[PDB]
């Protein structure tokens, strides 16, 4: 994965901890 | 909660995938069409092209480290989920 | 030679620069927007700028590699120069 | 250097060393 894919993933699922809305 | 919402901000999808066909599209045909006209253009092009490029993805790795520690911080105040 | 010519793709610099300020702004606010509604919409946001964001690079890294190839036996063949 | 920062510079040096127009 790369520098991009895996900053993806984790921030995507790092501000959906914090800001998933429908959580 | 709201599965659908009045997204405005959705036109990214747009925007993002008509660019990439278009820019990489001018990319191809720059460098096709560069054969035709001085270098500069092309130094110019890819000089532009790269610095976005460099741009947007600076951007959103600095976003996105923010967005770590952040959203890690919130994260673990509110409630850590998986 | 022609250093200025009727280069019409270059409209590419229009749409590379803005769809870094729309995009990321897109980006950032729909990240924050999030809280607002369910993390589909994020799913599939994030979806859809990955897709696309690996899409051009991609396609960019394929015809890199294709134009250094191509490029290399060309410059060899007709005068490589510096 | 970045893959798209190394690649840059080493496609565009031979994409013109190719097609620079005005060589």
């Amino acid at each position: 994965g790369s520098e991009l894919n895996e900053l993806a993933e984790f921030a995507r699922l790092q501000d959906q901890l914090d800001h998933r809305g429908d959580h | 909660g709201s599965h659908m919402a009045s997204s405005r901000q959705k036109y990214a999808e747009e925007e993002l995938e008509q660019v990439r066909e278009a820019l990489r599209k001018a990319e191809k045909e720059l460098e096709s069409h560069s054969s035709w006209y001085a270098p500069e253009a092309l130094q110019k092009w890819l000089q532009l092209t790269h610095e976005v490029e460099v741009q947007y993805y600076n951007i959103k790795k600095q976003n996105a480290e923010k967005q770590l520690l952040v959203a890690k911080e919130g994260a673990e105040k509110i409630k850590k989920k998986r």
